[PDB]
RNA sequence: CGCAGGUCGCAGUGGCAAGGGGGACCUGACUGUUUAACAAAAACAUAGGUCCCCGCGAGCCCGUAAGGGUGUGUACGGGGGC
RNA sequence: CCGGUCCUAAGGCGGGGCCUAAUAGGCACCCGCCGAAAGGGAAACGGGUUAAUAUUCCCGUGCCGCGGGGGUAGGUUCUGCGGCAACGCAGGCCCCGUCCCCGACGCCUCGGGAUAGGGCGGGCGGGACUGCCGUCCCGCUUAACCGUCGAAGGCCGGGGAGUGCCGUAAUGGCGAGAACCGGCCGAAGGCGGGAAUAGCCGGGGGUUUCCCCGGUCCGCCCGACUCCUGGGGCCCGUGAAAAGG
């Protein structure tokens, strides 16, 4: 509780209830984002925010979906076909 | 414009014969018009707003939308009045 | 040149990506129709910019604005209903970010 | 189970208020065996419980029964009140 | 008490053990890599005196090795007898030709590589004796010894070369090097100590010690070991 | 019972606000519950005495005479008050904006532009309006600039 | 300051908790054993000769 | 709770409620199903609102004036 | 942020807040550490320099032993002195 | 639905084994477990109530996990649909495996966006003072949750650029693909719903805390140490793991 609060882990937040007091809400800060397996860099179409886990998340529609980007996934079928 | 993704959508599902998703993106789309307009109005940024009103006249033309028209009357009608205020202001 | 009618490519973007087609039009420098048949790869009849195939070795002989039964007879005389069922598959592990910058 | 009832001002007001009788039974008693024995022993239906054990050892149970039954009716009929 | 801090060493207190909980591993050969593999990541390690490549096999094996010298990533190298000899290629030292550059070199096949494994050093492939099949080669030190040629050495240079030419010049960064180091920072000196602490400890105009023999017991064997000689007339005879 | 602890949490003010009546100094002791603290509220024997708000009638004429201009100043400065990056950043600003809506809309040809760009970038120009004196002293315009 | 200034540190911790097999305040939570009967690191019961 | 815009959308809500709650204004009326689930508020012009608590009342549904 | 004019006091950073300055010698390069409760230093440490034991089944150290630390290390390194 | 409880860290304990005259002594080995009320990590907020509990009680409005029922999209040899694409859209059911990703990370610095809070002019209501003026103070609020929007940044299609062209707070960018045009993904937070029916300010009636009436507004400004985002730099210093998803 206390601790735990006074640990930067949360986001204190400040708002104003309907009874005209202010108190500090302690909030999660968000989930990072799935990434490319090979660049690393955030994978479009899943890169919204998200606060908790266990929040099913729709990959794009293409084959390997949020697990490689489409620049990899181009270059590697590419690959395959010439292969 | 804004809520162009909601139009085609709403084709797209109308097309497709999903009569309860065409329903649904119909919602979807005066939502975000409304929505935007409203908060957009508020914020008092009535030249966005307007362009926003002037979108959704336009959709509730092609879609058949009453409740577009209603909503697009109380913002214009809230328009009006701050646009007085700022003129009897000035 | 290589993007031309009877040829058979693999779509590399997309949903249908690694799906294998044949060309049946050219529209312009940037565009060509494909139409590897919906019912023999998955590939429906539609324009595709030519950057997002990948032209094969493999070539097969119909005319311009040929049918999707056109192209179903020509795969059958060249043998290549199997292969163009085939669908092709990555080796994600091999790629770097060298590859992709 | 039931080692006796709380009869005290707050417990009265409770009782009159939220349709809740305060028991004090044993320490191992869970929610569930409360219930049942509530149920059982009473013949009322349970809403919830809530329990809590007490700085002198005890645990004390708030059973708010269902709403076609009375808990200062059930406190008169048992003659605890 | 009495015991003197290099007897206190061996106890293994946590001042004096290495943190290897900051490395992702050990940088060693595993005992069947073969074919091609693929450079992935180049990667600092904490402690260590190299940048460090991680390996991806083609059968899916992944290991560590030091980097060579102008290794880089999506680079590919190769493993085995067929390999040829060019950089960042793991060889047996019977097929390296002499003359050759390596480095992480093996005593016995299967070890992981025991000879020039810091930044900047490499080990020169002097000869081979495939009758007793041996490979001689010369350490960074410049002594020449045997090898089994049935074990692997990568073809360079150990990259991050020079980095102690540049001065360590604050206390602090020598802490925090140290830090990520096993080492004990600072150290005091024996002179400046008590009789108890140490035997240069003691009298009003403090003295180190001569050289003691290479029989002495614990806590008598500082300072000067058994040493051979001292000083630049040390120097000038072992030149 | 205390009777100001219970006042206090009923009228939502503090304790050292609450004011309790003398006439009511014989019902006190009678007082047992927060309703019995109500209906002394109700009959109004106990109030709740007004916060003090500083009273700013002397910062709003002291403001309205900082802002004609007096009492700022050199003997009433004590530190730093101008903000040297802050105005950089509002200089490059004013005039890269400026510059960039001229070439925009075709007033000035995009190497005239890029010398302009790269004076005010070196600090040439003290200001827009020496910005605009130059552009039209030197005839970097086919029109003058206002 | 290793009298009273030191003294207000040990308001917070702890070497010692009740021992569940002989009830004393000698069990040590960090070695594990109770250091009165010795229960956690030996099955008999620790007393010693040199004890009264 | 959420709102809904379409009367068409809403009555599939409406229609199923325990308990359509009304509000009124100058200018519109917000009409507000209470299901097991959600709170559905809608805001219709007050002739749209009289015509949809007269079918709502035909369908036998609740109706409070709130 | 600036300019012009007028005007009061002994005193205008008017209270609050708020560096005395300079020259020369010794000494330790510097920042840092130290005798909890009489010593804060010129003592310790320090980066830098240099020497020695060591190619790893090493050197050095701990353990009665099983075994252990340096070591998820390898001479651009580990350990030991000044 | 607030914490423990779960996970692993530095580390520790037990059994087997090896060692030991022996053990209650040691631990490299194998196996299991423990190890955080400041790390990781499911889900609740506002109002009211008591002499004393208040995210726990009550009212209202929700959320999570597990399970079930109906409807639906979908399926019923076989495959979901659209877009050049980034990617968008209800995307059938059950079991098992594998891989990847999130979890998951320093310090310094400077740009941008918000919110908490604070202030200014007007309006309404109430209060303070009586030597002169008529000023001064207070209230005017909006939780979680649902929807929609989305700044930086990244990406897609067209375009095909060297007398250059496009820039920043700053470093700067371009045939290894710029200017320019269109589009996709995408924060805090905003707004609507929640919700004025609450709370608050004022004015009355009753009586044991209930009922009635009015208001709860208009236009601006500053703005964080709180929240979000991006750029740049430093390291012989590289800033955890696992559960879980
Ligand atoms: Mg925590
Ligand atoms: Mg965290
Ligand atoms: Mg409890
Ligand atoms: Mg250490
Ligand atoms: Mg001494
Ligand atoms: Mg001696
Ligand atoms: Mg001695
Ligand atoms: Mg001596
Ligand atoms: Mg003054
Ligand atoms: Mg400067
Ligand atoms: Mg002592
Ligand atoms: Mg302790
Ligand atoms: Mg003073
Ligand atoms: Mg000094
Ligand atoms: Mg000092
Ligand atoms: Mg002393
Ligand atoms: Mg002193
Ligand atoms: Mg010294
Ligand atoms: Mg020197
Ligand atoms: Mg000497
Ligand atoms: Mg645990
Ligand atoms: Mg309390
Ligand atoms: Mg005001
Ligand atoms: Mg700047
Ligand atoms: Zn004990």
């Amino acid at each position: 509780p206390r601790p735990a609060y006074r640990s930067r882990s949360l986001r204190r937040v400040k708002v104003k209830t309907p009874g005209g007091r202010t108190v500090v809400h302690y909030e999660k800060r968000a989930k990072g984002v799935p990434k490319c397996a090979v660049t690393g860099q955030p994978l479009g179409g899943m890169n919204s925010k998200v606060y908790r886990f266990g929040i099913s998340t729709r990959a794009p529609s293409r084959p390997y979906g949020g697990v490689v980007s489409h620049k990899v996934l181009a270059r590697a079928i590419r690959y395959a076909v010439r292969r | 414009p804004l809520c162009s993704k909601w139009e085609s959508l709403i084709t797209w599902a109308e097309k497709g014969g999903n009569s309860y998703k065409a329903l649904e993106f119909r919602e979807k789309l005066v939502e975000c018009i409304v929505y935007t307009a409203t908060e957009k109005v508020k914020k008092k940024k009535l030249d966005e707003a307007e362009e926003l009103l002037k979108y959704g006249k336009e959709v509730a033309k092609k879609f058949n939308i009453e409740e577009l028209n209603f909503h697009i009357a109380l913002l214009e009608k809230e328009i009006s009045k701050i646009r007085q205020r700022r003129a009897q202001a000035q | 040149k290589v993007i031309d009618v009877g040829r058979v490519v693999v779509k590399v973007l997309g949903r249908e990506a690694g799906r294998k087609a044949v060309v049946v039009d050219i529209v312009d420098e940037n565009y060509v129709v494909i139409t590897g048949p919906k019912s023999l790869s998955g590939v429906r009849r539609r324009r595709v910019n030519i950057n997002h195939i990948e032209p094969t070795d493999k070539k097969i002989e119909i005319k311009k604005g040929a049918s999707d039964e056109e192209v179903l007879k020509a795969l059958e005389a060249a043998g290549l209903v199997e292969y163009m069922k085939e669908r092709v598959k990555p080796k994600l592990f091999e790629i770097t970010p060298a590859d992709v910058k | 189970m039931i080692k006796r009832f709380v009869i005290t001002e707050k417990a009265l007001r409770l009782a009159e208020r939220e349709n809740k009788i305060t028991i004090i039974v044993e320490r191992t008693a869970t929610k569930k065996q409360i219930a049942d024995e509530v149920q059982r022993l009473y013949n009322v239906k349970v809403e919830k419980v809530n329990t809590l054990i007490t700085p002198r050892g005890e645990k004390k149970a708030y059973v708010k029964l269902a709403e076609g039954y009375s808990a200062m009716d059930l406190l008169t009929k048992l003659g605890v009140l | 008490g009495k015991r003197i801090l290099v007897q206190r060493r061996g106890r293994g207190g946590s001042q004096f053990r290495s943190p290897s909980w900051k490395r992702d591993g050990p940088v060693r050969y595993p005992p069947n890599i073969s074919g091609r593999g693929i450079v992935v990541e180049i990667l600092h390690e904490p402690g260590l005196n190299a940048p460090v490549a991680k390996i991806r096999m083609e059968n899916g094996v992944e290991f560590f090795n030091y980097a060579a010298e102008g290794l880089y990533v999506g680079q590919v190298i190769q493993v085995g007898p067929d390999a040829p000899p060019a950089v960042g290629n793991v060889l047996p030292l019977g097929k390296i030709p002499e003359g050759t550059m390596v480095f992480n070199v093996e005593k016995r096949f299967g070890d992981g590589g025991k000879f020039a494994r810091s930044g900047g050093t490499y080990a020169l492939v002097i000869g081979q004796r495939p009758e007793e099949n041996k490979t001689i080669v010369r350490l960074p030190s410049g002594r020449v010894i045997e090898v089994d040629a049935r074990g692997r050495a990568t073809i360079g240079i150990v990259a991050g070369g020079g980095r102690v030419e540049k001065p360590f010049v604050k206390a602090g960064k020598k802490y925090h090097r140290a830090r990520a180091k096993s080492w004990k920072y600072p150290t005091v000196r024996g002179k400046a100590m008590s009789p108890y602490a140490h035997p240069h400890g003691g009298g009003s105009h403090q003295k180190g010690g001569t050289p003691v023999p290479k029989t002495a017991p614990p806590g008598q064997k500082v300072g000067f070991i058994g040493s051979r000689c001292t000083g630049r007339g040390c120097v000038r005879a072992r030149a | 019972v205390d009777v100001k602890r219970l006042a206090a949490e009923i009228l939502g003010v503090g304790v050292s606000r609450v004011k309790i009546s003398p006439e009511a100094v014989g019902r006190l002791e009678e007082v047992v519950t927060k309703d019995d603290v109500r209906a002394l509220i109700d009959e109004g024997l106990i109030w709740a005495e007004p916060e003090k708000g500083n009273s700013r009638g002397r910062w709003r004429e002291l403001h309205e005479k900082k802002k004609k201009g007096r009492r700022r100043g050199q003997g009433s400065r004590k530190g730093r008050r101008l903000d040297e990056e802050e105005a950089w950043v509002n200089k490059m600003r004013v005039m890269r904006r400026f510059l960039n809506t001229l070439k925009r809309q075709g007033k000035l040809d995009p190497a005239t532009w890029r010398q302009l760009y790269r004076m005010v970038k070196g600090n040439y120009f003290r200001d827009l309006r020496h910005l605009k004196t130059y552009i039209n002293e030197h005839k970097l315009t086919k029109e003058p600039v206002k | 300051m290793k009298g009273t200034p030191s003294m207000g540190k040990h308001n917070k911790g702890k070497t010692h908790i009740r021992c569940p097999r002989c009830g004393r305040h000698s069990y040590n939570v960090t070695k594990k054993y109770c250091a009165s009967c010795g229960w956690g690191r030996s099955k008999r019961w620790r007393r010693y000769n040199w004890a009264k | 709770p959420k709102e809904i815009f379409l009367v068409e959308l809403w009555k599939k809500y409406g229609e199923k409620a325990q308990v359509v709650r009304v509000k009124r204004y100058e200018d519109f009326v917000k009409l507000k199903a209470r299901l097991s689930g959600y709170l559905y508020t809608i805001r219709v012009p007050p002739d749209k609102a009289e015509q949809l608590i007269s079918e709502l009342k035909a369908k036998n549904v609740k109706v409070e004036e709130v």
